[PDB]
């Protein structure tokens, strides 16, 4: 199970980190993506760790946000910086893992809100 | 019927894609092809399959045109 | 109408996938992307556009699933 | 303009040899490739020349039937050996050309019908 934090509100301009741990080991995740839906419009991915370690984002965020991990803590990061009011809504962790070859189980965290 | 077929993709962009497809459905799971240019992903309704069949011609990453039928594979 | 997109294809194999298109019609001319993964085919009829169209969703050479739509590439 | 020729009555068994001679200069062709069509059937592909060289051939045709081409004569070749009554049909050899960059003409001959007793 995922549990993201770190949410709340921060005035446009500030600096937030969200922080979402695994109750199980994550180290091996295909994926690890985090994700936005502000109240009705469609959810968007915004950062993604890319299988082999490459990233995505959101063009919205390119230069502002930056999706990290600690195999360690068992946990997955997105700094986000210069907030702007349309990163506001519920932001959730994905995070994809090879059970047998070719078949991949796929965990959401509950999401954590964030008001600019 | 909660079940998709991704297809259309390089192996390179597989992660890619279903990151786009990830916005549509909490996935419950997918399976990748060994050779093929395609996927089969789970979410949890109807309604999420059909948010995902809707984007079946389109255009993701600037460069990969995506197709998108229902699941047929019976084994999956 | 006599036109459709073909789609889903890596460009290694595009010449693999216009042959097997050709076989459902005497195709006029097509038009490759720079980048995409998809080609636009002329025709000679509707009835041979249909018959491209069917195949939407299909396997070619074992391991491509190809996709195919009608064009709305209006410059083309 | 492409012209097909070779084609007839061979006996179950036998040999044959299809050209095609095309009236411009087809020796940039993206590719070449032979079709059939038997009465009441789907054309498919028989044999091709993909971009870059490499050959395309029908599941039933592998190691029985060789495309090939002459860049001096201006033709392309299908060598059929050890026919079978299937192997009847009208066959097409088809040439593709780019014109300008992405843009690409395609070429049919007429049609040769070969024919296996």
């Amino acid at each position: 199970q995922l549990v993201e934090s770190g949410g709340g509100l921060v005035q446009a301009g500030g600096s937030l980190r969200l922080s979402c741990v695994g109750t199980g080991n994550i180290s091996s995740a295909y994926t690890m993506a985090w994700y936005r839906q502000a109240a009705g419009k469609e959810r968007e991915v915004v950062a993604g760790i890319l299988n082999g370690g490459s990233t995505h984002y959101a063009d919205s965020v390119k230069g502002r946000f930056t999706i990290s991990r600690d195999n360690a803590k068992n946990t997955v990061y997105l700094q986000m910086n210069s907030l702007q009011p349309e990163d506001t809504g519920v932001y959730c962790c994905h995070v994809v893992i090879e059970s047998t070859r070719f078949v991949y189980d796929h965990y959401w965290g509950q999401g954590t809100r964030v008001t600019v | 019927d909660s079940w998709v077929t991704v297809f259309g993709f390089p192996q390179a962009s597989a992660s890619y894609i279903l990151l786009q497809f990830a916005q549509y459905g909490n996935i419950l799971k997918h399976v990748m092809s060994n050779t093929g240019n395609w996927m089969h992903i789970r979410y949890q309704s109807k309604l999420q399959a059909r948010k995902a069949l809707s984007k079946d011609g389109r255009i993701f990453g600037e460069s990969i045109m995506i197709g998108v039928k229902p699941c047929i594979d019976k084994s999956v």
